[PDB]
């Protein structure tokens, strides 16, 4: 326990991207009660954007406090087609230290700019 | 996705499922202890947070289910 | 345009950008 | 490297060395378990086997120590 | 230069090139 | 013992870019007789290719089974500076279904010529 925890949260992300919505998210919430915040917001996020449920997935970029789930808000803004908002926050993830973040927005920006 | 979007799913893309088959087993072994407790009563609180862990694991189960069908 | 793709937010987004995305992804899975 | 080249790594990059911790003492339990049965005789076959297993166990309490070394 | 880099087989290759390297070498790992 | 067997070989490749060499070749020897040769190849070839034996790694590259180990033998051609053979083995790896393989090509291509 603490590697089922840590399975748990694995099946949640595959599933996330698989259809298990309401599976992903009582995992989501199981994981908050436990303390693993990020990990929480990544599946509840991606499982929004999965569905198409842009709007409410960048609710959570409001004061993000976790860099590595800036891709994200990135990738709904981009099906949202708010241009110049993506193109903001990609030239903000440019200078990222994280060298995934830094390439995540170079690349997207090369793909879609 | 056409070729794994997670770790996990390398791993239970192995020939012989014997990670799934032991996953699967853990799973269903803690969601059994964890319906014997709430069987037993547990205070207000114990029970919320058991029924959250219930769901938590059952929704493995089942996404288990969909990873590995074939 | 009912029937959803598996991982669609990614959908049409390139190989390189993905695999930066799943680097991001495992290192916060890792961290637990 | 500066950001690490293995999920081993990023597990071990955790504040509370709780993996490396469990980890070594795996390692530690399965290498006393192989200089046991070492001690005891083993046909020639099993012997050099054990050998060689204990050589890796002691390579990876030796990786593991300088991975998480301060 | 006898003093070794950590990893110096790809000391100097870009991120984007050693990540692709890193995707291969965890799914060998995973496999077991 | 499987979960430990797979943290054995992760330790072996994290050490064969940290200096513990004579660590990750007993674990790879090890490793053969349980039969997890391909992991094991891995080990041995960043082991032999991080400590600068890029003849000794390459001498695998012969008739070499697993794909995923290719571009170790491109990085040991380009230390050697055997800039043809480099070319022709990125070349062959462009084409690769396995799109971590057609990307390190193309990136170190990009990067290299
Ligand atoms: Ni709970
Ligand atoms: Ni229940
Ligand atoms: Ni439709
Ligand atoms: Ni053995
Ligand atoms: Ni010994
Ligand atoms: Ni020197």
């Amino acid at each position: 326990d603490t590697s089922l925890i840590r399975e748990l949260a694995e099946l949640a992300l595959a599933g996330s991207g698989q259809h298990c919505h309401e599976e992903a998210l009582c995992i989501a919430e199981w994981l908050e009660r436990l303390g693993q915040d990020e990990a929480a917001r990544l599946i509840r996020i991606s499982s929004l954007a999965n569905q198409g449920r842009y709007q409410e997935a960048l609710a959570f970029a409001h004061g993000n406090p976790w860099p590595a789930l800036e891709p994200w808000f990135a990738l709904c803004e981009w099906h949202l087609g708010l241009g110049a908002a993506l193109d903001r926050r990609l030239a903000g993830l440019g200078g990222s230290s994280d060298p995934a973040l830094a390439d995540f927005a170079a690349g997207m920006r090369a793909q879609v700019r | 996705g056409s070729h794994m979007m997670t770790a996990l799913e390398t791993r239970l893309s192995v020939a012989d499922g014997t990670h799934a088959a032991a996953l699967r087993q853990r799973l269903q072994a803690a969601l059994a202890e964890c319906r014997r407790e709430l069987a037993r009563g547990a205070c207000p609180e114990r029970f919320q947070f058991l029924q959250q862990q219930a769901r938590a694991l059952e929704g493995g189960l089942g996404i288990l289910s969909q990873l590995t069908e074939d | 345009m009912h029937k959803i793709n598996k991982w669609s937010v990614i959908y049409n987004i390139n190989s390189t950008v993905t695999r930066a995305l799943r680097d991001l992804m495992q290192g916060i899975l890792q961290k637990i």
